[PDB]
C-alpha cells in the first residue's frame, strides 16, 4: 500500500539525513597525520643531514575547520642512522621531521600501522595458548598438544610465550616527539608521550606476571626474541602483564592493513610547528611487501577520522527520498484503489 | 524348504532327526509373533543411529565434529561443538521412538489373542497359551467365535461328524464351509486322545504360497490332506462349537503376512524437492572449500619462499604448505558448517506433526452422531503438504459419496410403479386376480429370501439385523407394506402376511450371497400348506436374473415390461434388484437335494461343483418384480464436488453401479452438471480404442495440436468397467484414455474392480505425475490407497481397513473439501515459507563469513567468535522459522472455505519451486555483502571510540553477528502476514536473546572461561559506530525486500494478494453474493 509505503520511505530518510550529518561533521572536526619510515633504511641519507621525504610517503588529514590547505604544508625530511655502538633494539634510528599545521586539541594518540600483514591468517589468528598465558599449570605435553602448534618446545623446555603471535611481537619504537620550534624559550620541547593506558585494563586479567610451576631457567624465549634475550631469561619470566604493546599486538586485527595504538596523551595539547620523531627500525616488513607507518590522530566522539558511515547514511537517505518523490508522483498521476476486483483471474476477460 | 516331518511321539516335538541348524524346527525362531513395529528394545541404538546418519547431513556433521576432535582442528572443548548434533539426533530418536511406540502398541493389542492349544506332559492342565502357538507340534480344540491363530489340518469336530466353518472375512467375502478330514477322524479322538495316541506324519507342499490351494498329505503307522480340509487363517464362523487339530506351516509368520501385508512408505513432494537444494547447498560449500584450498596454498607458498611471520616453522610434515592446503580444505568444511541443514530437518518434522495435530483438533472436521464423535485423524504425521497439491481426486460411490443406509423407495409388481413404502399396495391388495397373486409371491420372495436375523423381543416390532444393509432396507419394507418377516428361530420360519402367522420350511439356502461374480441370492423353501409343494426364492442383480428366466406363455410380455421398467427406476437415480420364482417337483428336487449333499464334501475343487450345482438347480426361474433402493447422499456432498471442481481438482468416481444410474446419480451429484458434453463409452459392437479415438476425433479432433500427440461448457467421460479392462490390456488404447481423461474434469466410471482402480490410480499417478488422491471404505479402497500419492479412508459401516490403511481417516467427504481446501493450502505455504527462510538465515551467516574471507588471504578463519556461529541454527534463528511453520496464515478460513479458485497457487505449485529458492539465496547473499562490507569499512579507522582503543577483530566480528541476527530475524517477520503475539515473540525473542548473551558473555572475567571476547560491552555498546551501523545495516539489507514485496502486492497482485486486501480493507462485502465475486459463482 502506498500509505505504509511512501510515508516509511519518506521518514527513513529524514531521520538518516541528520545522522549521516552529524557522523560526517564529528569525522571531520578530526586530525590524522601519516608518516611511511619503511623505506627509510635505502633512500634516508646516510651522513647526518635531511632530504624531503617522497611524496607517497606522508599524508596529512586535517580537520574540516582549519584554513591551512594541504599544499601549503613543507614537505618532511628524515635521516637515517646506523651505529654499533648502542643498545640492542635502537641502533637504526630513523629521524621524521614533520609540520603540524594547526593546534590538535587534547586527546592525541599514536598509533603504528602496518600493510600486508595477515594478523588474520588462521595459522596465525589462533597461535596462541590462553592457559599458558594465564599462568595456569599446564603439563608440557599439553603445551605440545595446545594451540601453539608451529612454536610449541624445543629440547623439552617449553617457550614462555608460545604461538606466531608472541614470537611476531613489533619491536619497532618511538620513543621521542620533540617541538624543535616551540615558544617559551627551551628551543626543543618534548611533547610526552605515556605508553601506559595503551590497552584497555582488561586485557591485562588474562596474561599472568610470573609463572610459579617452572624454574625461570626450563623456559625458553621464542625464536625471534633473541636479541632482545641472550642467553634466555636470566632476570626471571617477562612480565606480560605489566607491557601493553604485547596485550595491544595479541588482540588479532580485522584486516591485513591495521593499527594498533603506541603511547597516548589526554592532557597536552600539540602545538603549531616542526616537530622530529625518532624510530628505531628493527622490525623488517620490506621482505613481504609491508610498509609501516606512523599515524597521530586525535579523537572524536565517532572515533578516528572514517567518515564512511556518515556518507553511506547521506546517501541512503537521497535515496530513499527519490524513491518517496518517484512514489507519490505515481500516486498523483494513477492512483490505483485498494481493493480492486477486476485484476482477478475469474475477473479479467 | 517343502518337506516337514512331524508326530513322532507325544507333543513338544523334541527330537524328529538331525540335532538343530539347518531345519528351523522344534523352537528353532522359524516363527514368531508379527512384527509391525522397527527394531527390539536392545537393538534400538544401531538401527536408530543407522537411519538418523543416512541423512547425508547428520554424517557431515558426525565427520565435522570428528576432525574437531583431532587437535589439528580443535578450536574449543569437543561438548559445546558436538552439543548441537547430540541435541539433534536425540530429537529425532525421540520422535522416531514414539512413532515405533505408537505401532508398537497397535500390534500387542492385535496380538495375545486367546489360544487353547491343550496338551502338555502335570499330565493335563495349563492350556489356554497366548496368540503365539507353540511351533508346528501341537493341536488345539479352539472354541466358538474364536480367531484362529495360525493354519491347521483340524482332524475331529465338538458337533456331528469334523465339519466346520470359518467364514473368511479378512480374506474374502463368501462364506465358508468344510468336507471333513477322513482317515483319521474317530481314530484322532480330543480330550487327551490325540496325547494317548501317536501316529501321523504330516507332508507338505509349499510353505510360500498358499492360497486357495493348500494341499498336503499325512501317513501313520498316505492320506490327502486338502485346502478344504486345512483352515488357513483369521477366519471364525464356528457354527459348531469347537474343532480339534495339529498347527502346522505358519506359527505366527508364514501364511496370511505371506499372503498380504506390505505396506509402503511415502513421502511429501516439498521434501524430493527439498533434497536438490540441500545437494546444492553442499555443492556450494565443496566449491568454497576447494577455491580457499587452491588461494590458501598460493599464497602461503609465497609467504614461505620469503619468510613472514604467519608463516614462520613450515619445514614440517604436518605443517608444510601442501598438508596446509588439504588442511585448509577441512577447515574450510570445518568453518562454513552452517550451509549444509542441521536443524532444518527435525524443526520440518515438528511443524510436520503439530499440522497433523491441528488437522485432528480440528472442530470443523469433526462428525457427531449416536454419541460417538469421530475426529479426522492423521494417521500419517506426515504428507500434510501434499492435501494443498492435488490435482486428481478419485473417490469410490457406496460408502463414501452415500451413508450405506439405503431406503426402500420404488417397488414395481408387473406393471404398476409405486411413489415407509405404504402407496397403493394396501388399496390394491383384494384378492382373486393374478395381479394381487403377483404381489403376494413378490412380497414373499422379499420377506423371506435372505439371511436376515430378526429379533423378537418387542412383539408388535420385531426389528431386524441383518449384514448388509439392502436386505435389511428390502425386509424392513416388506414388513412395512404387509408381509413380516416372523423370525428363523427354528429350523423352521414363518411369515406374518395379513391373515395368520404361516409358516414355511428351510431346507438349503444358496448362501451365495453375490461375489464372485456370482450375484444371485436364492434360497430353497417348502411351505407347511398341505400341499408342501417345494417351490425357489431368488434375489439378485439384473443381468443374472435376466438370463435366468423362460421363454414362452406371455413371460415374454413379462419380462420386456419388466425391463423397461428397470430402465425407468434406473433414470430416476435408483439401484435395481430383480426377484424371481421357480417350482420343483418333487422327485427332481430330491435327487438333486442328495447330488448336492454328497457333493457338500468331496475333497477335491467343490468350488466349480458348488457353482455348476447351483446353476443347474436354476432352470425355471419366473420373473416378479424389481425393486429399486435410492442410496442416501451424505449431506453436503453435491456443495464439496461443487466446491471441489471449483479449484481444478479432477473428481473421478468409481462407482459399483450401473451406467444410467451412476450418471451423477441422475446428475444430482454436481459431477455432471448441466452444459456440459458427456462421452459415453459401452462397447457395443464396435471396438472400445476405436470408439475412444473417434469420440476423441469428433470432440477434440479439430484441434491441430491434438494431432501431434495422435501421431456446452464443459467435458466428461464414462467408461464403465470393460473399456477399462481393455485399455489397461493395451497400449495405444491406454494412451487414448489418459488424453481424454486429461482433456476433462469429471470421469464417472460405472461398475468396477479392485484391480481396475489401482491400475486407474497407477495410471494417473505415473503417466502424468501429479498429486493424486483416493478416497473409499473397501477392501478394493485399501488397494487403490495404498497405491496412491496420499491416501483418505472413511470409517463407514462396511468395515475399518480403509481407515487403518490410509493417511487420513475423514468421516465425511465435506470434511474432505475442508481439509483438503484449508489445510492443504496453509500447509504447502507454512512449508515453503520455512523451508526458504531456513536457506536464508542459514546463507546470511555463511556469507558473511565468505566476505570476510575475501579479506584473510582465504586461510578460512572466522571471523565471528566460535560461540556465535556455533549458535546460529540454534537459539538465533530457529524461533522465526518454527512460527512461520505454524502459526502463519495467508488469508483467513473464511475466505478459503467461501471461494475455493484461490486453491490455484497451492496445486500449480507457485509457493515451492527452483526460482524461489535462487531468489533467497540470493537476498541472503546481498544482505550478507551489504552488512559485513558497510561495517567494515566503518571500522576501517584508528579507534572507533572516544577512548582511542584500536579496532581489532572480534568488535567488527559481533556488530556483524548482531546485525545479521537483526537482518534475519527482521526478514523472517516481514515474510510474515499473520501477526498474532507469537511471531512477535520469536522475532523479538532471537535478537533479544543475542544482545543478552553479548552483554553478558562480556562480563565473565579471565579467571574461568577466557571467551576471548572480554571487553566488547565497552567496546561495542560505548561506540557509536555499533549503535549507528547495526540499524543501518538492517534498513539497508531489508529496504529491496520491502519495496519488492510492496511492487508485487501492488503493481503485480496475486488473488490471495487481492481478496486479502478487499477483506481487510472491505469486511461489509457479502463474498457468496457479491456480482464480481462468489455469487457469480466463480
Ligand atoms: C625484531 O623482531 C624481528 C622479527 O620479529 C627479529 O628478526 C628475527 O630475529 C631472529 C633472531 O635472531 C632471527 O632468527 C634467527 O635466524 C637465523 C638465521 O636466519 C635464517 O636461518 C636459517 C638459514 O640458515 C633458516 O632458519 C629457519 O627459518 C624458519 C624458522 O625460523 C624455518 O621455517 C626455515 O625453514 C629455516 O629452517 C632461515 O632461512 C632463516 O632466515 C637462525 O640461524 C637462528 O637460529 C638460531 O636460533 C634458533 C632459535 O630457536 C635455534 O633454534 C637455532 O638452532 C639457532 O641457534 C634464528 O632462527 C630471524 O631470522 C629474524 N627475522 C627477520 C625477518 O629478521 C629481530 O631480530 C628483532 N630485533 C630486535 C632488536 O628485537
Ligand atoms: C645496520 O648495520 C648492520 C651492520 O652493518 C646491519 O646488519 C647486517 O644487515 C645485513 C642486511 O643485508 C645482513 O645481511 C647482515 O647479516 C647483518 N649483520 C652484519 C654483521 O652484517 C643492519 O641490517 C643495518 N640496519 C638496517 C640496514 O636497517
Ligand atoms: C613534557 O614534559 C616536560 C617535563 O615534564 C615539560 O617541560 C617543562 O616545560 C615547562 C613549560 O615550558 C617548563 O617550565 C619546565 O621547566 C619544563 N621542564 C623540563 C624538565 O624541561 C614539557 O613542557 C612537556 N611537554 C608538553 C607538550 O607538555
Ligand atoms: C635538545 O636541546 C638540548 C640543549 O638545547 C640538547 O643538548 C639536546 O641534544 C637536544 N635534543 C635533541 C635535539 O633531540
Ligand atoms: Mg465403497
Amino acid at each position: 500500500t502506498p500509505k505504509s509505503v511512501l510515508p516509511t520511505l519518506l521518514i527513513i530518510g529524514i531521520i538518516f539525513a541528520p545522522i549521516g550529518a552529524l557522523i560526517v561533521w564529528g569525522s571531520g572536526k578530526v586530525t590524522t597525520i601519516t608518516l611511511d619510515y619503511t623505506e627509510c633504511d635505502v633512500d634516508a641519507p646516510t651522513d647526518g643531514s635531511y632530504q624531503a621525504m617522497p611524496n607517497s610517503a606522508y599524508q596529512y588529514d586535517l580537520a574540516t575547520s582549519s584554513s591551512v590547505s594541504e599544499s601549503s604544508i613543507a614537505s618532511p625530511t628524515w635521516t637515517f642512522s646506523n651505529d654499533s655502538s648502542r643498545e640492542v633494539g635502537e641502533t637504526a634510528r630513523c629521524e621524521i621531521e614533520f609540520e603540524v599545521p594547526y593546534d590538535l586539541g587534547p586527546g592525541l594518540f599514536l598509533y603504528y600501522k602496518l600493510t600486508n600483514y595477515y594478523q588474520n591468517h588462521r595459522r596465525y589468528s589462533s597461535s596462541f595458548d590462553a592457559t599458558q598465558l594465564i599462568g595456569d599449570s599446564r603439563s608440557l605435553s599439553q603445551i605440545n598438544g595446545g594451540n601453539c602448534k608451529p612454536i610449541t618446545s624445543r629440547d623439552g623446555k617449553p617457550y614462555y610465550p608460545c604461538g606466531l603471535i608472541a614470537n611476531s611481537l613489533f619491536n619497532d619504537t618511538f620513543p621521542s616527539v620533540v617541538l624543535l620550534n616551540p615558544t617559551n624559550g627551551a628551543q626543543n620541547q618534548t611533547y610526552n608521550f605515556s605508553e601506559s593506558g595503551i590497552a584497555w585494563g582488561g586485557i591485562k586479567k588474562n596474561y599472568a606476571s610470573t609463572l610459579t610451576y617452572i624454574s625461570p631457567s626450563d623456559v625458553l624465549p621464542p625464536p625471534n626474541w633473541a636479541l632482545k634475550y641472550p642467553n634466555g631469561y636470566v632476570d626471571g619470566f617477562p612480565n606480560l602483564r605489566e607491557d601493553e604493546h604485547f596485550q595491544v599486538w595479541m588482540r588479532v586485527a580485522a584486516l591485513p592493513t591495521f593499527r594498533k595504538l603506541w603511547a597516548r596523551n589526554d592532557g597536552e595539547i600539540m602545538s603549531q610547528g616542526r616537530y622530529r620523531i625518532v624510530a628505531n627500525m628493527n622490525y623488517p616488513v620490506k621482505q613481504f611487501s609491508g610498509t609501516k607507518s606512523i599515524v597521530i590522530s586525535t579523537v572524536s566522539w565517532i572515533g578516528g577520522k572514517q567518515p564512511f558511515l556518515g556518507w553511506a547514511y547521506i546517501a541512503a537517505a537521497i535515496l530513499c527520498v527519490v524513491l518517496a518523490v518517484a512514489g507519490l508522483i505515481r500516486h498523483l498521476v494513477k492512483p490505483r484503489k485498494l481493493g480492486d476486483m477486476s485484476l482477478l483471474s475469474w475477473n479479467q476477460p | 524348504p517343502v518337506p516337514r516331518s512331524v508326530f513322532i511321539n507325544e507333543p513338544l516335538p523334541s527330537e524328529y532327526y538331525d540335532k538343530k541348524g539347518k531345519i528351523l524346527r522344534a523352537h528353532h525362531f522359524a516363527t514368531n509373533q508379527n512384527v509391525t513395529s522397527k527394531y527390539t528394545v536392545i537393538t534400538f541404538i544401531p538401527k536408530n543411529l543407522f537411519e538418523q546418519f543416512r541423512r547425508v547431513a547428520n554424517c557431515f556433521f558426525l565427520a565435522i565434529s570428528i576432525l574437531q576432535f583431532f587437535p589439528k582442528f580443535s578450536t574449543i572443548s569437543p561438548g559445546l561443538v558436538i552439543l548441537p548434533l547430540i541435541i539433534v539426533l536425540a530429537i529425532t530418536a525421540l520422535k522416531d521412538g514414539y512413532e515405533d511406540i505408537k505401532r508398537h502398541q497397535a500390534d500387542h493389542r492385535t496380538n495375545h489373542a486367546i489360544v487353547h492349544v491343550l496338551g502338555g506332559q502335570g499330565e493335563l492342565g495349563w492350556h489356554r497359551t497366548i496368540w503365539e502357538d507353540v511351533k508346528v507340534g501341537d493341536f488345539v480344540k479352539i472354541y466358538e467365535n474364536e480367531q484362529f491363530p495360525a493354519d491347521i489340518v483340524i482332524c475331529a469336530t465338538s458337533e456331528e461328524e469334523d465339519v466346520a466353518y470359518i467364514e473368511t472375512k479378512n480374506l474374502d467375502g463368501e462364506t465358508n464351509l468344510k468336507s471333513r478330514n477322513g482317515v483319521p477322524g474317530l481314530s484322532h479322538l480330543n480330550t487327551a486322545e490325540a496325547c494317548a495316541k501317536a501316529h501321523l506324519c504330516i507332508d507338505l507342499d509349499a510353505p510360500e504360497s498358499n492360497m486357495f490351494r493348500l494341499n498336503g498329505a499325512v501317513i501313520n503307522l498316505i492320506h490327502p490332506i486338502t485346502l478344504e480340509t486345512t483352515m488357513l487363517r483369521g477366519c471364525v464362523l464356528k457354527n459348531t462349537a469347537w474343532v480339534i487339530g495339529i498347527i502346522v506351516y505358519t506359527g505366527e509368520d508364514t501364511k496370511i503376512i505371506r499372503n498380504a501385508g506390505a505396506t509402503p512408505s511415502k513421502r511429501s513432494k516439498v521434501e524430493k524437492q527439498m533434497n536438490p537444494q540441500v545437494i546444492i547447498n553442499l555443492v556450494i560449500l565443496a566449491a568454497i572449500a576447494v577455491v580457499c584450498a587452491i588461494v590458501d596454498h598460493v599464497n602461503e607458498v609465497e609467504w614461505d619462499r620469503q619468510q613472514a611471520y604467519w608463516m614462520l616453522f613450515a619445514d614440517t610434515s604436518g605443517d608444510n604448505p601442501n598438508i596446509n592446503g588439504l588442511v585448509t580444505f577441512a577447515n574450510a568444511f570445518i568453518t562454513f558448517q552452517n550451509i549444509v541443514p542441521i536443524s532444518l530437518y527435525i524443526s520440518i518434522e515438528a511443524v510436520r506433526t503439530i499440522q497433523a495435530a491441528f488437522i485432528y483438533w480440528d472442530r470443523d472436521i469433526k462428525y457427531k452422531k449416536d454419541g460417538v464423535t469421530t475426529r479426522t485423524t492423521a494417521r500419517s504425521w506426515n504428507l500434510s503438504d501434499d492435501l494443498g497439491q492435488i490435482e486428481y481426486i478419485f473417490s469410490d460411490k457406496t460408502g463414501t459419496l452415500t451413508q450405506n443406509a439405503m431406503i426402500f423407495r420404488q417397488c414395481s409388481v408387473g406393471g404398476k410403479i409405486y411413489t415407509h413404502d405404504a402407496e397403493l399396495d394396501k388399496d390394491l391388495e383384494a384378492h382373486d386376480s393374478e395381479q394381487s397373486r403377483i404381489l403376494h409371491g413378490f412380497f414373499a420372495v422379499l420377506g423371506l429370501c435372505h439371511t436376515v436375523l430378526a429379533a423378537e423381543t418387542e412383539p408388535g416390532v420385531i426389528e431386524y439385523k441383518a449384514q448388509s444393509p439392502d436386505e435389511a432396507a428390502l425386509v424392513q419394507s416388506a414388513a412395512d407394506v404387509g408381509f413380516v418377516f416372523r423370525g428363523r428361530d427354528h429350523n423352521i420360519l414363518r411369515m406374518s402376511t395379513p391373515f395368520s402367522d404361516v409358516s414355511d420350511e428351510y431346507e438349503l439356502l444358496h448362501v451365495l450371497e453375490f461375489n464372485s461374480a456370482r450375484k444371485r441370492m436364492s434360497v430353497i423353501l417348502r411351505k407347511l400348506d398341505e400341499d408342501g409343494r417345494i417351490f425357489l426364492l431368488c434375489k439378485g442383480a439384473d443381468n443374472v436374473i435376466f438370463e435366468r428366466l423362460t421363454k414362452d406363455s406371455n413371460q415374454r410380455e413379462m419380462r420386456e415390461k419388466t425391463d423397461q421398467d428397470l430402465q425407468y427406476f434406473a433414470s430416476e437415480g435408483l439401484r435395481t434388484l430383480c426377484l424371481a420364482y421357480r417350482i420343483l417337483d418333487p422327485q427332481v428336487y430330491e435327487q438333486w437335494a442328495k447330488e448336492y449333499h454328497n457333493a457338500t464334501v468331496a475333497l477335491q475343487d467343490r468350488e466349480e461343483r458348488i457353482e455348476s450345482v447351483s446353476s443347474s438347480i436354476e432352470r425355471d426361474l419366473i420373473l416378479l418384480g424389481a425393486t429399486a433402493i435410492e442410496d442416501k447422499l451424505q449431506d453436503g456432498v453435491p456443495d464439496t464436488i461443487s466446491d471441489l471442481k471449483r479449484a481444478g481438482i479432477k473428481v473421478w468416481v468409481a462407482t459399483g453401479d450401473k451406467l444410467e444410474t451412476a450418471v451423477a446419480i441422475g446428475y444430482t451429484t454436481n459431477l455432471l452438471t448441466k452444459d456440459t458434453n458427456l462421452i459415453v463409452v459401452r462397447e457395443g459392437r464396435h471396438s472400445i480404442g476405436d470408439q475412444l479415438r473417434e469420440a476423441l476425433e469428433e470432440f477434440f479432433g479439430e484441434d491441430a495440436g491434438l494431432r501431434t500427440t495422435l501421431s456446452p461448457g464443459g467435458f466428461s467421460l464414462v467408461i464403465e468397467g470393460h473399456a477399462l479392462a481393455h485399455c489397461f490390456d493395451d497400449e495405444e488404447t491406454e494412451a487414448l484414455l489418459l488424453a481424454l481423461s486429461t482433456r476433462c474434469n469429471t470421469v464417472i466410471c460405472c461398475r468396477v474392480s479392485p484391480l481396475q482402480k489401482a491400475q486407474i490410480v497407477h495410471l494417473i499417478k505415473d503417466n502424468l505425475g501429479v498429486m493424486c488422491l483416493a478416497i473409499g471404505d473397501g477392501a478394493n479402497d485399501v488397494s487403490m490407497i495404498q497405491a496412491a500419492d496420499v491416501g483418505v479412508g472413511i470409517s463407514g459401516e462396511e468395515g475399518l481397513q480403509a481407515v487403518n490403511s490410509s493417511d487420513y481417516a475423514i468421516a465425511q467427504f465435506r470434511y474432505l473439501k475442508r481439509l483438503l481446501l484449508v489445510h492443504g493450502h496453509w500447509s504447502y505455504f507454512r512449508n515453503s515459507s520455512m523451508i526458504l527462510n531456513f536457506f536464508y538465515k542459514n546463507i546470511i551467516g555463511i556469507g558473511v563469513l565468505f566476505w570476510f574471507m575475501i579479506y584473510c588471504g582465504w586461510s578460512t578463519t572466522y571471523v565471528f567468535a566460535y560461540v556465535y556461529l556455533l549458535f546460529w541454527n540454534v537459539f538465533w534463528t530457529l524461533v522465526p522459522v518454527i512460527a512461520i511453520g505454524l502459526f502463519d496464515r495467508n488469508i483467513d478460513d473464511e475466505t478459503l472455505m467461501a471461494l475455493p479458485e484461490l486453491y490455484r497457487a497451492s496445486r500449480e505449485g507457485k509457493y515451492f519451486g527452483l526460482m524461489r529458492f535462487a531468489y533467497y539465496i540470493f537476498e541472503g547473499v546481498y544482505q550478507s555483502a551489504v552488512i559485513y562490507f558497510f561495517l567494515n569499512y566503518t571500522y576501517v579507522t584508528t579507534t572507533a571510540r572516544g577512548d582511542g582503543y584500536d579496532v581489532y577483530m572480534y568488535e567488527m566480528s559481533t556488530t556483524q553477528a548482531i546485525g545479521a541476527v537483526m537482518v534475519a530475524n527482521l526478514f523472517s517477520g516481514l515474510n510474515i502476514d499473520a501477526w498474532t503475539g507469537w511471531v512477535w515473540f520469536a522475532i523479538w525473542f532471537g535478537p533479544f536473546l543475542i544482545w543478552v548473551f553479548t552483554a553478558v558473555y562480556s562480563v565473565i572475567p579471565p579467571s574461568s572461561f577466557y571467551t576471548g571476547v572480554y571487553g566488547n560491552d565497552v567496546f561495542l555498546f560505548r561506540s557509536a559506530a555499533y549503535w549507528f551501523g547495526w540499524p543501518f545495516v538492517t534498513i539497508i539489507a531489508l529496504l529491496p525486500r520491502y519495496l519488492i514485496k510492496t511492487f508485487r502486492q501492488n503493481i503485480f497482485p496475486n488473488d490471495v494478494d487481492t481478496m486479502r486486501l478487499v477483506r481487510k480493507y472491505h469486511p461489509e462485502v457479502d463474498l457468496y453474493n457479491h456480482p464480481m465475486l462468489g455469487g457469480k459463482l466463480a
